[PDB]
Formats: structure tokens, sequence, C-alpha cells
RNA sequence: UAACUUUACGUUGUAGCUCCCUUUCUCGAAAGAGAACCGUUGCUACAAUAAGGCCGUCUGAAAAGAUGUGCCGCAACGCUCUGCCCCUUAAAGCUCGCUUUAAGGGGCAUCGUUU
């Protein structure tokens, strides 16, 4: 119904959108709607870790501890059921009673004295529990321990631990995040076998074969590493032949398929172009993998023999394809000693295919000798059953392979090959595929952009064209972004230094030397006191003179659109009056190689111009078309993918065929500067600038610059419409241009009358779709998350507000020194700790770098004080470690709002309460602790529930607040609200702390759409359960 | 319906694993987990020969134990699925 | 990218040995010492190492509590299934504008997939 162009500005934390109505010639005539959507970037803002790292670490730790506990339990079961254990020694849900507390001394004394049955289970359990290692410090420690074992009398690792290991540093097991006291699992096998042999030598009715077998199984039990999905590891069927099972990713034909598929689309990149392998190149690279294993990026290059002019679609060194099955079979044959080191494998492809199928379908010796006995020689079966194991299944059957492989060898492409042998448009964009987008931030940004596009298409209709502009910070890693920020800061500092240098030459220049004269003077400095084109010299009178020097483009704008920083040069008063839209190749007689060209080349050859600008002195018949096309578009992965996806997967009611225009960055700044347009609302400004850069505006701009390039104006730059810089500013900020002290209009009536008053000459400034901009934020209504803080505290003194926590000395400060649990029971220790602390002015790292010693009464010393347990306040917490520890509460996940007597009460709900299913009943009361909180009963009406980032509104007796709820303080009962656009002039950094919810006249939570429209109140019906 | 270490892969198929999507979550999760664990264990029940530290009899001892564990796991999974009433 | 076998830590509780230690008991040479119920420095051992959910088996009637050579439990994406909210049209009636049921479109999840 409405013809319009939709402009998008996509960042890593926001997406601005605008719609510009166009005529039949793609010319802006109106500004219909605009808006901004804000979210949180899909990464940790503090460091840059992915959003799913803590979850992965916690899952790994959980699995590790579960496996260790299960292994110890199985060891106990084996020691009870398969030997002498006297199962009256095992009581309740408990363990071996009266277990000795010194396995380490026992394990080193089992070769000179019999061990009691009560002293055998201890050493066995200790060996199973700490079973050693199977990344530099750990390897160095185990290597040093191995070297130490084979030097002195250290027949057992336990003897090493007892003799030289503990008497030096006073400990046996490692402390802190260090790596010295680690052992290898092979050494533990050696010690275990020595223990069993030399202890059966002395006696003991134990040490049967079952004990040895069980302990050796438990000691060398490690789960095999998982890889890939689980559906891929199953025997399915064929997509083309529904009568034969799949094939393994080990057979000759399947790996031939993989190799041909990878080789066909190599796409050797010649200086940025598309240079595929021809028939003669693919006839040689085909057989290289099958002959050598590590075929890397450069390994093919030597066969290609190029001269750095052909890249690939050092650091670029990765195996493009590897022979897994072939070299695995070759090694299995070689290690038995029945094949030379380097020779072709004397086996038909059918034989390797059949052994691969058998090895991937059956995993027992009997079955593998049940299917390979009649096909391979007697030695081959045994040689294969010693170093060979295969897995995984491809989705292509064996029968179809015999047809697919020959065609791909003939050069036919995959798709046409399988077609000969054997993406429709929609209204809304489909979900962004995560296969190609291997980045979380980019995926989240594109998902939000797709949501905005779907919403606007739903509200208005199919857009004619989409103009995408992405900030330079998108599609980049965190380190590159930080480098960009530091480079920008350094550039700003250098600009300030250059400005300070400028303020010396001509103080009389007005009262504010700006950056334009700075650029003029800097470019003058580049010429090194010389002039260009004209050939005259420096010592001109006044640097500005209003006409003496004019910044001009060397290559004309009308043909290049290449402002950049290289093209612009500064000339003198003479010359340049009859240049025109001529490149220097057609103006200085360079085509005929005259003096007018060589002289100026010599003059500029001593300049300080950059390499790109220095080699842009001359352009030998450059492409006068693609160049202006290259500066008007974007050549990055994200922009190209967006263009392709929105071009194919949805409908755009345009006119041409390339109805997606990804614009550049410099062109946007040029347009915004030319047209007048100079908080978190400026995103829509670039959106409007971007959606008005149609090809018709480009045509008019080219005509204007070409006319003005000849000095033929014997008028300002063309604009989309008259009064452009005013209407856009009024629509965005609701205030007149450049007036941060003016009042803001946040209502339809106020904005409409402001538009009618300040733009009475434009009848199109008002329409039925004008609404003050409202920034929208991404909701977060997850009820999952952390259960409590990592640290846990003793809960013995929990009747009061007390909790004991052991802190190291190096971390303790003077603030917690006055809260030590034992403050009055040892006076001298506290005084010494204060004296050490009150020396370096609360510097614990530099004060406790020396050992601490509890000095005995009347002198002498005693044992170290490495850590001290201090006392902290604790009014509430979470019971963990099986009612043995108390932990701090987790992040707030829900608030329940109740109303009674024109008063509002907040009931906090945490994650652990959701997990246990115990919904709370106590509303927060300021001052009093939880035990004195107002209990909730049937007399309290329930209004709604608040999650983080939810639209709320309060009406207090002083003013009215409308914002996004962020956090609720349980100590006061006051909620915090962020202003919609996060204005720095309202509150502290856009937030309104300490809002008084209680005694408020009105309080209700609002609902907002994804485009910032449809702001309506919501009345929740009944309290939802936690689970 | 019996599961044996010889005819095992003919039953542990993608079709059999995907037939479980109809069951309610309280039943769907455990049998699917059992099937996945058994399939992975069978698929990785021979890397003990690829590692040179599991020398001599330990290698096929681990292989036999892993195969028995996998076949018992899928026997339990298929018994639970049979109780839930699928074919 | 996204994930995967482990290992060494940290914290809490109990037990053993060990240093300081504030009261209260036990005394003729004034000094101290000894035994205890508590605090607590260090070493070792053991248990727990998110809070917790599913499924199978045991004692059984109010319910457990254990048990398992099994998976999930701080994330991302999405709407086929389930829920909340908002918006249209319909059957209506309110009391003189809110609900009951709906069909459809969305947003978010306690829902689905990957882990």
């Amino acid at each position: 119904s409405i013809n319009y162009i939709l402009g998008l500005d996509i960042g890593i934390a926001s997406v601005g959108w605008a719609m510009v109505e166009i005529d039949e010639e793609e010319n802006p005539i109106r500004l219909i709607d605009l808006g901004v959507r804000v979210f949180e970037r899909a990464e940790v803002p503090k460091t840059g870790d992915s959003l799913a790292m803590a979850r992965r670490l916690a899952r790994s730790v959980r699995r590790l501890t579960r496996r260790r506990a299960h292994r110890l339990l199985r060891t106990r079961r084996l020691l009870k059921r398969e030997g002498v254990l006297q199962a009256a020694n095992f009581d309740e849900n408990g363990l071996i009673k009266s277990l000795p507390n010194t396995p380490w001394q026992l394990r080193a004394a089992a070769l000179d004295r019999k061990l009691t049955p009560l002293e055998w289970s201890a050493v066995l359990l200790h060996l199973i529990k700490h079973r050693g290692y199977l990344l530099g410090a750990l390897l160095k420690g185990v290597a040093g321990n191995a070297h130490a074992l084979q030097t002195g009398d250290f027949r057992t690792p336990a003897e090493l631990a007892l003799n030289k290991f503990e008497k030096e540093s006073g400990h046996i097991r490692n402390q802190r995040s260090d790596y010295s006291h680690t052992f290898s699992r092979k050494d533990l096998q050696a010690e275990l076998i020595l223990l069993f042999e030399k202890q059966k030598e002395f006696g003991n009715p134990h040490v049967s074969g079952g004990l040895k077998e069980g302990i050796e199984t438990l000691l060398m039990t490690q789960r095999p590493a998982l890889s890939g999905d689980a559906v891929q590891k199953m025997l399915g069927h064929c997509t083309f032949e529904p009568a034969e099972p799949k094939a393994a990713k080990n057979t000759y034909t399947a790996e031939r398929f993989i190799w041909l598929t990878k080789l066909n689309n190599l796409r050797i990149l010649e200086q940025g172009s598309e240079r595929p392998l021809t028939d003669t190149e693919r006839a040689t690279l085909m057989d290289e993998p099958y002959r050598k294993s590590k075929l890397t990026y450069a390994q093919a290059r030597k066969l290609l023999g190029l001269e750095d002019t052909a890249f690939f679609k050092n650091a670029e060194a990765s195996t493009l394809m590897e022979m897994k099955a072939y070299h695995a079979i070759s090694r299995a044959l070689e290690k038995e000693g029945l094949k030379d080191k380097k020779s072709p494998l004397n086996l038909s492809p059918e034989l390797q295919d059949e052994i691969g199928t058998a090895f991937s379908l059956f995993k027992t010796d009997e079955d593998i000798t049940g299917r390979l006995k009649d096909r391979i020689q007697p030695e081959i079966l045994e040689a294969l059953l010693k170093h060979i194991s295969f897995d995984k299944f491809v989705q292509i059957s064996l029968k179809a392979l015999r047809r697919i492989v020959p065609l791909m060898e003939q050069g036919k492409r995959y798709d046409e090959a399988c077609a000969e042998i054997y993406t429709e448009e929609k209204i809304y964009l489909p979900p962004i595929p995560a296969d190609e987008i291997r980045n979380p931030v980019v995926l989240r940004a594109l998902s939000q952009a797709r949501k905005v596009i779907n919403g606007v298409v739903r509200r208005y209709g199919s857009p004619a064209r989409i103009h995408i502009e992405t900030a330079r910070e998108v599609g980049k890693s965190f380190k590159d972004r930080k480098e960009i920020e530091k480079r920008q800061e350094e550039n700003r500092k250098d600009r300030e230094k250059a400005a300070a240098k400028f303020r010396e030459y001509f103080p009389n220049f007005v009262g504010e030397p700006k950056s334009k004269d700075i650029l003029k003077l800097r470019l003058y400095e580049q010429q090194h006191g010389k002039c260009l084109y004209s050939g005259k010299e420096i010592n001109l009178g006044r640097l500005n003179e209003k006409g003496y020097v004019e910044i001009d483009h060397a290559l004309p704008f009308s043909r290049t659109w290449d402002d950049s920083f290289n093209n612009k040069v500064l000339v003198l008063g003479s010359e340049n009056q009859n240049k025109g839209n001529q490149t220097p190749y057609e103006y200085f007689n360079g085509k005929d190689n005259s003096r007018e060209w060589q002289e100026f080349k010599a003059r500029v050859e001593t300049s300080r111009f950059p390499r790109s600008k220095k080699q842009r002195i001359l352009l030998q018949k450059f492409d006068e078309d693609g160049f202006k096309e290259r500066n008007l578009n974007d050549t990055r992965y994200v922009n190209r993918f967006l263009c392709q996806f929105v071009a194919d997967r949805m409908r755009l009611t345009g006119k041409g065929k390339k109805r997606v225009f990804a614009s550049n960055g410099q062109i946007t700044n040029l347009l915004r500067g030319f047209w007048g347009l100079r908080n978190d609302r400026h995103h829509a400004l670039d959106a409007v600038v971007v959606a008005c850069s149609t090809v018709a505006m480009q045509q008019k701009i080219t005509r204007f610059v070409r006319y003005k390039e000849m000095n033929a104006f014997d008028t300002h730059f063309p604009q989309p419409w008259e009064f452009f810089a005013q209407e856009v500013m009024i629509r965005v900020f609701g205030k007149p241009d450049g007036k941060p002290e003016f009042e803001e209009a946040d209502t339809l009536e106020k904005l409409r009358t402001l538009l009618a008053e300040k733009l009475s000459s434009r009848p199109e400034a008002v329409h039925e779709y004008v609404t003050p901009l409202f920034v929208s934020r991404a909701p977060n209504r997850k009820m999952s998350g952390q259960g409590h803080m990592e640290t846990v505290k003793s809960a013995k003194r929990l009747d009061e507000g007390v909790s004991v926590l052991r802190v190291p000395l190096t971390q303790l400060k003077l603030k917690d020194l006055e809260k030590m649990v034992n403050r009055e029971r040892e006076p001298k220790l506290y005084e010494a700790l204060k004296a050490r602390l009150e020396a370096h002015k609360d510097d614990p790292a530099k004060a406790f770098a020396e050992p601490f010693y509890k000095y005995d009464k009347a002198g002498n010393r005693t044992q170290q004080v490495k850590a001290v347990r201090v006392e902290q306040v604790q009014k509430t917490g979470v019971w963990v470690r099986n009612h043995n520890g108390i932990a701090d509460n987790a992040t707030m996940v829900r608030v329940d709002v109740f109303e009674k007597g024109d008063k509002y009460y907040l009931v906090p709900i945490y994650s652990w309460q959701v997990a246990k299913g115990i919904l709370p009943d106590r509303a927060v009361v300021q001052g009093k602790d939880e035990e004195d909180w107002q209990l909730i009963d049937d007399s309290f009406n329930f209004k709604f529930s608040l999650h983080p980032n939810d639209l709320v509104e309060v009406i207090t007796k002083k003013a009215r607040m409308f914002g996004y709820f962020a956090s609720c303080h349980r100590g006061t009962g006051n909620i915090n609200i962020r202003i919609h656009d996060l204005d720095h002039k309202i509150g502290k950094n856009g937030i309104l702390e300490g809002i008084g919810v209680k005694t408020a006249l009105s309080f209700q939570k609002y609902q907002i759409d994804e485009l910032g429209k449809e702001i309506r109140p919501c009345r929740l019906k009944k309290r939802p359960p936690v689970r | 319906m019996k599961i044996t270490s010889s005819n095992f892969a003919t039953i542990a198929t993608s079709e059999n694993f995907a037939k479980l999507s109809v069951l309610p979550k309280n039943h769907r999760e455990p049998i699917k987990g059992l099937f996945k664990s058994a399939v992975e264990q069978f698929s990785s029940a021979r890397d003990f020969f690829k590692n040179e530290n599991y020398s001599k009899e330990l290698a096929e001892k681990f292989n036999k134990e892993a195969v028995n564990e996998a076949v018992e796991k899928l026997q339990k999974a298929i018994d639970l699925a049979e109780k839930q009433g699928i074919q």
C-alpha cells in the first residue's frame, strides 16, 4: 500500500531503523517512521568471554566429581564382594569405620611389614582416589618427579612423598594454584604391582587375582573422549536408495567423495578474484592426498608454484584434507613389520571398503574375525586387530558412491552429479542460519535486525528496498575492538597536540582555531613548503586569506566518489582555475610524456605523502565505473551475507534486480555533513541518512559536483527535500537543532504543534504516523541462573548475624581485620597483625610476602598463619553442602507486587527458591530483617510480577516516572528504573535510584513492542508458580 | 527383540533413536539419554587399542567391559521403551 | 565457532595429631602446672563440592528414606507441542463498561532443539 525504502544501522549493541517514502523515481519525499532497538551484546562486557563458558565449566566439574565418586563407590563394592572385607565394618550409609588417617605413611611401609585388613582398604582407596595424570607447569612437574624417581632410592611414589616432598615445604599435597606435586599414572601402576607382589610375598590371605584385575581396571579407567553429534554415529539409511544401510567415514569411496567435494570448490583467490582449478591443475592435486599425510595450505602451493599472486579462499597453514583411514591402515600394516616404511598399500579398494564397514559395524574380536577371515590373508586380520578403531557414518550409501565418485572425477559439480545420477521467496525473513555465522555477537545482531524487519513488514508491508549500514565494530573480535578504541584515543590525543601547535602561529585567528584549518595546515606541511600543480612557492602572506588556498580532489568526485584522505590536496592561489573534471593523466600532458607531467612528478616525488596516496599520483586508464562502484558499496563478509540472504529468502517489491544496497561509511558521513546533520538516540540519524542515499540522489550529487568542478557557477549541495536538517532533528530529539537546554516533547500533541510551528512552510511535516521516539530494550525473563555465590560460609553462629569465612592473609585487609572471630582470645596475635597491616597502608600483597608466625608467650616462634577465619554479617542465605554451609543469595530473578491499604509490598523470589519450588511469603520491610517481614496471606491482593528490564510506571506525589525496572534493593525496598533512552542529563547516568514504590499513588507495569510502539498496561491475573 | 553384541548395530539405528520423540518428557529424557550413552560407548569402545599405554590384556578387557556395558544399557533402554508401549 | 577425557586446587563438616588461648575446677612456696566443655593456626584422612529435578528397584496406607555400574540442572536459537501477556473478529451477555468461550496474529518463557 505504501512504497518506501527501509534503512538499517546495525551495531553490536543496537539497531536503528528508518523508513523513507519514495516516488516512482526513487526520490525521498517524506519521513514516515523511525526507531531504535537496544539489547546486550552476546559476550561478557568485562573481559570478552562467550555467554556459555561458566555453564560449560560447571557441567565439566559436575561430571568429573560424579565420576570420581562413582569410581570410589565401585572400589568399595569390589573390595567388599571380591575379597576379605568383613562387611560388618561397613555401617549405614557410611564407610569403613575407624579408617586409618595416614595412607601416605602406610603406602610407603607396605614392603617391610604386613598390612592389616583394616590397613589394606585404606591404601587401596587412597590409590584409587588420587590416580595421577595419564599445561607447561604440570608437564614439568611430572617430568621432574620421573627424573627424581630414577636417581635415588624412590622405589615407590609414596616413599618419595614421605621422604623428599614433605620434609622441605611441610606438605604432601599441593596448595593454591601451583603445580609441583603431581604424579603419573604409569608410576602408580608400577607402585601398585610392586605393592601387590611384595605384600603377597610377606603373607596375608588377600591378593587374589580378582583384586589385581579390579584395581588395575579401576586405575586405568578413563572415559573415551566424545566428538561430534550422536545421530551421525548411528546406522541409518540412504536418502537415494531406501534399501541399503549407510557407509562409514572410513571406506575408500566415502573418503574419495569427501576429497572430491573439498577439491572441487577450492577457489584459489588471485589477488581477490575467482580463479578455480582447471582440468590440468586438478589432475595433479587429486593424487597428492593418498601419497602424503599432511597436505597443508602451502603444500599444494609448491605443486602450484605461484608467486604470491594467488591466495586461497605461516599463519595460513592448515591441512586442507588428510588421509585418516589410508595412513591408519598403512601404519597398522607397517608396525607389525610386514610392510616397508613408504610404499603403496597392496590392497584393492574393495578390500579396504569392506574392512572399514566391518570395523565400523562390529567392535568385538570374534565378529571382526567372523567377517574378515575369508577375504584377507591370515596375518592381515591380526595386524588390523592391534591398532585399528573406526567410528562415524556418512549419509551416502555405498551403492550411490560408485556412481557419485566417477562423475565428480569427471569434473561435474556435486549437485548436478547427484541430480544426473538420481529457497523460495517468503514475506518474512527466515531465521538466520548459524552454520555460516560462527560468531555470537553477529548472530544476535542479525536476529534482532530480522525481528525488526519482520515487525515493520507486519505493520506496514513489504519494503521496496533495504539499505544496510553496519558499524566498523561489528564482525570483529574483542581484541580488535579494543585496539580500535585505543587507536581512536591516540588519534584524538594527536589531534589535540596538533591543535596546540596550531594555536601558536596565528593567535589572531578568531578565537577558536578549528580542525578545518588544522587539516589545511597539516596538508601544507605534507607538501614540505611547496605548491602543487601551479609550481609556485611558500611564504604566502595569510594562510587562509579567504581564497588563497582551496582543498580540492585530485581525482574528480564526479568519477570516483573517493574523498577518503589521499585524494584531497591543497594548492596555491594560481592555477586550478581551468582544471575541470579531468584526472591529471589528461591535464598535464602525461599521455604524450611531456615536461608538464615529469616536472610535477619530480616536484611531488620528495613529498611526505602516504604510500597509497604517493602511488595515486598517476592512474593508467583506471576503470571509470567499477571504482565509483567500489567506494559506494561494502566488501565485508557480514554485508555480503546480508545482501544475499535478504535478496533470495524474502520478497522486495523493487524495480531492479540488485534490490539491496549495502552502503559505505565515508559516504554516510559525507551525506550527513553536507545535509546539515552533525544519549542513545543518534542511531536513527544514520538510519535516515542511509535510506535517502538512493541512486537518484547519487546522480544529482554527481551532476552538482561536475558542474561546480569546472568553476562554471558564473547554491548549496542538493538535498532530499527543503528543510531537511530541521525536520529530522525535530523528529529524533523533539528539540530544535543544537539546543541541549530546550524542553523535550514526549507526546503526540506537543511534537505535532512543534512541527506545525517551526515548519509551517512544509505541509508534509505532519502525517498520521508521527509519534515521539521511544527507545525499546530487549526483555530478559529467564528464571534460571546461578543458585548462590561461589564461596560458602560456616553456619554454626547463624542465630545471630554471623558467618565465618577463611581468608588468606594476602587477601585480608584492615577493614576485615577488626571483624576477626578471635579478636579477644589472643591479644598479641591481633596486635602483631595490626602492626604488619599498618605498615604499608593497607597493602596485603607487599606485607604478607614474608611468613607469619604466632609468637609464643615470652618469646620463640610457632607454626605459620597462612590463613585466618574472619567473621562477617549474615542475616539470610542459602543452605548448601548438605546443611553444612551457608552461602550468599544469588541474583534476584523475580519480584511479586502486592497491594493493600493503598500501599505496595514487594516479595523477592530468587533462583534457588524456584529450584526447590518454595514460593516466598514475606514482603520486604525497610530496616527489619527477614524474620520481621510482613507475612502475606489471603488479604493481600496480587497485581503483577517484575522481571529485569520490564516497562514500569509510578506516580508519586512529586512527579511521574516511566522507565525500565532494573533492580530492587532488599535493604530499603526501593526499585531502580532506567530512563528509556538512557539520557545522561536525567538522574545518574540515565537511572533513577531510590524510587519510593511504597505510598505511591499509582504503580503499574507496561508492555512494549519491538518497534517501540503499542505501549499499553498489562494486568496479570493470578500468581504463576515457580515451576 | 533380544540385544546381542553381534547383531547390535542393526537395532541401534537413527530411526530407532528418533522413534522416541513421541514420549512425554519425563519418560522421553531418560530413555533418550540411555540410548545416546550406549551408542557413544559402543562407538568409542575400541580406542583402547589406539592408545599405547593400555598394553596387553587391559585393552581387550576394557573392550569387553565396554561392549557389555553398552549392550546392557540399550537392553535397559529398550525395556523401558517397551514398557512405555512403542514398536 | 560450538564441544570433549582428565588432573591438580579452593570452601564447608567430621575424625586424628599439633600451637596460641578467655572463663571455671584441681594446690604451698609465691611461679607455674594438670584436666576438662568451647574458639582457633597448621598437616593428613573422609564426605559434600551448586541449590535440585526426571526414570527404574526396595520398607509400605497417610509417606518416605535409601538405592542405581542412567541422563538433565548458570547458554544460544526457535515457535511443531504447553503456559503467561497484548491485539483483531465472533457467540454473547456485564451493570445500566468486565468477564466465559473462542478462531487468528504476535512478544516472552516454566515449552522445543543443540548439551
